[PDB]
């Protein structure tokens, strides 16, 4: 087969390419390889299941969109139905093998605070998409892993990182973004984005080189789901 | 930079219509 | 399984969430029944096809561009070869699936000289798409029949279509596109564009109600192209 | 209508400096 720089290069090819399932797979190769990811590689694998994943959960949106019309010949509606859950298996299938990377491989190896914060919030993304589309029994095990890995992430946040740090930004917009939409808690939704970008205003100092363009960004997101969501 | 603002925006304005409705 | 119509909506389905693989699969179930297609179900088809296609392609001419650079590593420069060399793989395999519906069912049983034009330059482009990535001996073939199709879609629609009919306007624009890119040769591409072009401005008249938007799109892409070509 | 012309003419112009060059 290929080892591990070979399959990395295959994997920088592929998401120039846009040919993101074959991104995962050689992402996936390296990570199953047992040992823990570089930063780049860290990365290359989050980017190439985000795609992935993400193809997926806008073709379930516009089919969903259009399941929500009058629709007399049961035909039509119900093969819309039909369809619909052939997505979501997919869209499963996708989530719990990055699940399955998260649990066997990647957080128990993690050595730095900032790896683990990384894949706990990643693990919380992952449920929270299984959320999305999940149904009822499984629906409940599916929202409470999701808020569990990111409250997990968020503690170790608060301790090890400082409050500007795009990874513990990032984690606090996307667990606000689950407490609006899969928990339809809007009030600590936005106490949650609220208090993460102001202690991060608070402390602009600990901004760093590397990383204040990213910090800034996700602050001006933060900021963004602020007002779209009062209202 | 503004690209991922805007599609950022999509994505969460489409919850707000299509789930709050 | 499901019937036409069933198998119609779905290709509605999955062209609206951008699931094209899904789409081809559907439109070719259809084709596959053996029954003649209507104007609808044939555009199905042919967007399908085109998509499905169009990702590989694209994809290609992405490798084939970073393939354009010294490698010091053998692996790298070799690595991207392989690649490529799985991406024409596929393209070869979907080419080839498209040109066995067109030989087994749609061509012999065009009955209306649009239709018969329409599969015919399907069959053309298709063969050209092969040629783009076709080797030595096999692209010989390849090119044969692209031009072949070419030729007999470009006859039958001299004889039987009026020069500002969309098909036979599109038609020109890719024998044009086949003589400049694939037989390299720029004088007969530039001569096929202009003259379509000019056949189609001395009779306006022929436009009707429902293609005249059509038609005038094809007729600026035709002089786009000999510009972009002249210098 | 000008997206459709847009994306035609970068498929083109592709050929003529990849394959040309």
């Amino acid at each position: 087969t290929m080892d591990k720089s070979e399959l990395v290069q295959k994997a920088k090819l592929a998401e120039q390419a846009e040919r993101y399932d074959d991104m995962a797979a050689a992402m996936k190769a390296v990570t199953e390889q047992g040992h823990e990811l570089s930063n780049e590689e860290r990365n290359l694998l989050s980017v190439a299941y985000k795609n992935v994943v993400g193809a997926r959960r806008s073709s379930w949106r516009v089919i969903s969109s259009i399941e929500q019309k009058t629709e007399r010949n049961e035909k039509k509606q119900q093969m819309g139905k039909e369809y619909r859950e052939k997505i979501e298996a997919e869209l499963q299938d996708i989530c719990n093998d990055v699940l399955e990377l998260l649990d066997k491989y990647l957080i128990l190896n993690a050595t730095q605070a900032e790896s683990k914060v990384f894949y706990l919030k990643m693990k919380g993304d992952y449920f929270r998409y299984l959320s999305e589309v999940a149904s009822g029994e499984n629906k409940q095990t599916t929202v409470s892993n999701s808020q569990q890995a990111y409250q997990e992430a968020f503690e170790i946040s608060k301790k090890e990182m400082q409050p500007t740090h795009p990874i513990r930004l990032g984690l606090a917009l996307n667990f606000s973004v689950f407490y609006y939409e899969i928990l339809n808690s809007p009030e600590k939704a936005c106490s949650l984005a609220k208090t993460a970008f102001d202690e991060a205003i608070a402390e602009l100092d600990t901004l760093n080189e590397e990383s204040y363009k990213d910090s800034t960004l996700i602050m001006q997101l933060l900021r963004d789901n602020l007002t779209l969501w009062t209202s | 930079r503004d690209k991922i603002r805007l599609n950022n925006a999509i994505w969460r304005a489409w919850y707000i219509q299509y789930v709050q409705r």
